């Protein structure tokens, strides 16, 4: 009900106060939307095959799908280069960079050949989004 | 020709050996629907040029038909009519003595064998041990979709050699689909077509026949943009919505006035427990009479019990919308069941301007 | 070279596939001695006897009779006076057909007559002939056991000598007979059991794959005998033999395994290898259910996992299509935006296909009154089987695997 809307506003304001920001930004809204949605929650998500967490897997999938869908209105190497450009704010060492390259290569391959969300079109194959992913 | 089928062919050829050699009395081959059991064995038999009789169990729904067809085809390979299995054995022994049938193995291919267990009790055991009884260098093959575990009789019989046809994969399916490319365009064009089609539909439809049928249907729309004037992006953008519309249907390929009220009343009677009926219809606080009372309550106008409403009831029963439960002779206490989907009843209520959800006890 | 390989292939195929007679007999000395002695008594004199032989299927029941007949018929001119009749429970299912076969084999249709007349006193009044009865148990299920009673009566009568031999796999053949025939049945029973140890099984395997002394090439035969002798003590071959001996002691399975092993014998490999026997044993011992599950698709796997969850939550209770559909919808809705947007008809078709493959069976079958929907279904699989099959699935997605684990 409207009470949940007021709670959402309160949560956004709390996020804004946490970051010492005089104005509220949509990032806080996106953050609070998950917390309001989750409800039933496990202790810990299991690992996914070097292992990676389910939340990070979903985050990478969402980012790559959003970028490809935005560009729709690409190439494998170009997309990897974009991702590494976007994540430069977190990597601080060469080892972390090579780890990130390994992870993104593995994730793109896994999406291409297991989850079928990414479709290959014919060393630099074209990648397209399966038209039934929202 | 056969593609991605080389292990099984080699195994069968090794099993056969030479013409004068003997083989197993019974081989039971099982696999999936699109494994190609009929294609591979028939092509192999044609290539090796062996005396073989091909039989469909479904066509021979009676024992006499089966035996007569087998005997007639075998004679044509070299009129005869038989009635009992022993007579069939004797006539088979008589007919197998031909010079062309002297030192050669005789093969009886049976397909769709799943019905054999429903024909006769002793027919399957007799067919299993045919080589012992005839003693005339005879081999019998089985093709089926059910595992051998369910074909075992209670008394137990001569165990056939069991064989499995491997399931298909992405590469095998792509190769098979790309073999029969149309001559009017490049092979790589059809390969890309097969690639995108598999990337779209492999999740659900793995049937080779079905996927090939879909490709045949959808190719003309695939080839339009280039005719209109190797542009992968252009073709994909032009073609995606049509593929989505096609995927909407993978395996699929106005009542009278009072009839609508009868149908909705029947649905209410079926899916609403009797205890709550008055709670929904009595102004103050399944058998035919309950249906009549509910109909009288729902309709705002006074409806006379003309025979035409009973004719409507019987017509609805005939149209397989309402199922009769009780005995047909008992036409004073009849029982009915409603078999209409909920979406259909909601649509008809919308066309009637009636809100059925307000009366459904389960939803409340 | 090639000709020798072809000849040995023919000989071994005849030995295994057709079960041609062989002088070698294993652990059946006393039984065969008794049976041959009694056959000689029944042939050289006018005395009558009735015997039943009980054993598991494939234990060489027919071999004893065939060897005894080939041993004793050619002794003297008694074979001229002796007549043999063979009746099988599978071919003759009715007493009329049995009477027709008896008349035709005895070549008395000219004496008796050609028409379908039910009178049989032509033979009965006229009635040394031996009878062999394969699948003796089936005759006991006839309406009145008339044929068995008449055979026992003429055996006990003082008109003509008749010897009756029966074969049975059931151990309770005595209780399937009526009191009268049981009283008139001479309680003569022979039991055929595989009463021998594992070393004797190894000796049987070594002897069975041994070339006979009548083969043309002698040095090749000696080399073959040395090769099989060497392969006898190889621990992989002994492991395979131990596995099959634990499974079943029947010689028919051993013959089948040896035939399959010999199938992989070519010119480049004239002599077998332990790896060949390992391959044959692996080929003979694979489960069909796991293969069938492996041959499925993604949607069927999801439906099966939902079915397993239903069986776990509701302990040993049936189910229908609607509950499975509802919980599949729950699974696809909890996940944010996974690509599983399917409508009702396609899932219904998948369920129909699953029922067609006979992994799911209805209870108290009826049609018309109940649709395919709202029908009580049950699963015919075990949880460990599903887990093992899912482990070997080629391209199982992560989401469905974790849902299965949950
Ligand atoms: N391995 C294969 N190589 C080439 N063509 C194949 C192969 N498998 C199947 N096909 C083709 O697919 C067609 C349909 O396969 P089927 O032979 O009907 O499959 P099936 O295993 O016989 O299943 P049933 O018994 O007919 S329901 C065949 O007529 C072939 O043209
Ligand atoms: N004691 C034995 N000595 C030699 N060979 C044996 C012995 N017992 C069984 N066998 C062999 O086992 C194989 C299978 O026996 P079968 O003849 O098929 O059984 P069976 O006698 O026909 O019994 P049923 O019930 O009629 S199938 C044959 O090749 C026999 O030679
Ligand atoms: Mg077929
Ligand atoms: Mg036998």
């Amino acid at each position: 009900t409207v009470r949940q809307l007021e709670s959402m506003i309160r949560l956004s304001e709390a996020m804004a106060r946490m970051h010492c920001c005089d104005e509220v930004q949509p990032k806080h809204v996106k953050e609070a939307f998950r917390l309001l949605n989750k409800s039933i929650i496990r202790v810990e998500t299991p690992d996914v095959n070097l292992r990676l967490g389910f939340s990070e897997y979903c985050r990478i999938s969402n980012l790559i799908v959003l970028h490809l869908r935005k560009v729709e209105e690409l190439k494998r190497s170009e997309l990897v280069n974009w991702y590494l450009k976007e994540i430069e704010s977190e990597i601080d060492s060469e080892e972390e960079l090579i780890n990130k390259k390994r992870i993104i290569e593995k994730v793109i391959h896994r999406l291409t050949h297991y989850d079928h969300v990414l479709i290959e079109l014919t060393e630099d194959p074209y990648l397209v989004v399966n038209p039934n992913y929202l | 020709v056969v593609l991605c089928r080389e292990s099984q062919v080699s195994i069968l050829q090794s099993l056969f050996g030479e013409r004068h050699h003997f083989s197993f009395p019974s081989i039971f081959i099982y696999g999936h629907t699109a494994s190609g059991k009929t294609y591979v064995t028939q092509t192999l038999l044609k290539t090796l040029e062996l005396p073989h009789v091909f039989v469909n169990c479904v066509e021979c729904f009676t024992l006499r038909l089966l035996l007569e067809q087998i005997l007639n085809k075998l004679n044509h390979l070299s009129e005869i009519t038989c009635e009992t299995f022993n007579d069939f054995v004797r006539l088979f022994k008589q007919v197998t003595t031909a010079e062309n049938l002297k030192d050669q193995t005789v093969y009886i291919v049976l397909d769709k064998a799943e019905y054999l267990r429903d024909m006769e009790a002793n027919l399957l055991p007799g067919f299993l041990r045919l080589q012992e009884l005839a003693d005339r260098n005879v081999t019998v093959l089985f093709l089926s979709e059910i595992v051998w575990e369910k074909f075992r009789p209670n008394t137990g019989c001569f165990e056939p050699f069991v064989l499995y046809f491997p399931d298909y994969s992405i590469g095998n399916l792509q190769k098979i689909l790309s073999h029969d490319h149309p001559p009017e365009y490049s092979a790589d064009f059809y390969a890309a077509y097969i690639n995108i089609l598999l990337g779209v539909f492999y999740t659900v439809c793995r049937d080779l026949k079905e996927l090939r049928h879909l490709a045949v249907l959808n190719f003309p729309k695939y080839c339009e943009p280039v005719v209109k004037g190797r542009d992968t992006r252009k073709l994909w953008r032009n073609i995606e919505p049509h593929l989505k519309k096609a995927m909407q249907t993978v395996y699929l390929r106005e009542l009278p006035y009072y009839s609508k009220f009868i149908l909705i009343a029947a649905y209410l009677a079926s899916y609403n427990p009797a205890r709550t009926d008055k709670r929904f219809f009595l102004k103050h606080h399944f058998p035919l009479d309950r249906l009549l009372a509910i109909l009288y309550s729902i309709v705002d106008s006074r409806v006379a019990p003309t025979a035409n409403i009973f004719s409507q009831i019987t017509s609805l029963v005939t149209l397989q919308l309402l199922t009769l439960v009780g005995h047909d002779d008992q036409l004073d206490g009849p029982k009915y069941k409603c078999t209409v989907s909920l979406d259909f009843i909601r649509a008809i209520a919308r066309t009637v301007n009636f809100d059925i959800i307000k009366y459904l006890y389960d939803f409340l | 070279h090639t000709e020798c390989l072809s000849q040995v292939q023919r000989i071994l195929r005849e030995r295994f596939c057709r079960q041609s007679p062989h002088s070698n007999l294993f652990g059946v000395q006393v039984q065969y001695k008794h049976l041959s002695e009694l056959l000689k008594r029944t042939a050289l004199h006018g005395e009558s006897n009735s015997v039943l032989i009980i054993g598991p299927r494939g234990s060489g029941k027919t071999m004893l009779i065939n060897h005894a007949l080939k041993e004793l018929m050619e002794i003297e001119e008694v074979s001229e006076n002796v007549l043999q009749v063979h009746l099988n429970g599978l071919l003759q299912i009715n007493d009329k057909i049995a009477l027709k076969e008896i008349t035709r084999q005895l070549n008395l249709e000219n004496v008796v007559g050609d028409k379908v007349f039910g009178s049989f006193a032509e033979n009965l009044s006229f009635l040394p002939v031996i009878f062999i009865l394969d699948e003796f148990d089936l005759f006991a299920h006839h309406k009145n056991q008339t044929l068995l009673y008449n055979l026992f009566d003429i055996s006990q009568s003082a008109q003509t000598p008749i010897a009756v031999i029966g074969l049975t796999c059931r151990l309770d053949i005595l209780e399937l007979l009526e009191k009268r025939v049981k009283s008139r049945f001479s309680h003569r029973q022979i039991h055929l059991m595989n009463s021998f140890g594992f070393p004797q099984y190894v000796k049987i395997f070594k002897e069975q794959l041994s070339l006979p002394a009548e083969f043309p090439d002698k040095v090749f035969a000696e080399k073959w005998n040395e090769n099989v002798q060497y392969l006898s003590e190889d621990r992989s071959v002994q492991e395979v033999l131990q596995k099959h001996f634990n499974i079943s002691k029947n010689l028919r399975s051993l013959h089948m395994l040896l035939m399959l092993a010999l199938n992989r014998v070519t010119a480049s490999h004239p002599f077998m290898t332990a790896v060949d026997l390992m391959e044959a044993s692996q080929l003979c011992s694979m489960d069909s259910k796991a293969n069938i599950v492996h041959g499925l698709s993604v949607l069927e796997i999801c439906l099966i996992i939902a079915m397993k969850h239903l069986n776990d939550i509701y302990e040993e209770e049936p189910f229908n299509f609607q509950m499975v559909y509802n919980e599949f919808q729950k699974f696809v809705q909890r996940k944010a935006h996974s690509v599983y947007n399917f409508e009702k008809p396609v899932v219904m078709k998948a369920f129909e296909h699953l029922q067609q493959l006979e992994l799911i069976k209805p209870m108290e079958r009826t049609s018309g009154n109940s649709q395919r929907e709202y029908q009580l279904m049950k699963l015919l699989l075990d949880n460990t089987q599903i887990m093992n099959a899912l482990q070997k699935y080629p391209n199982c997605p992560t989401d469905v695997r974790q849902w299965a684990t949950s």
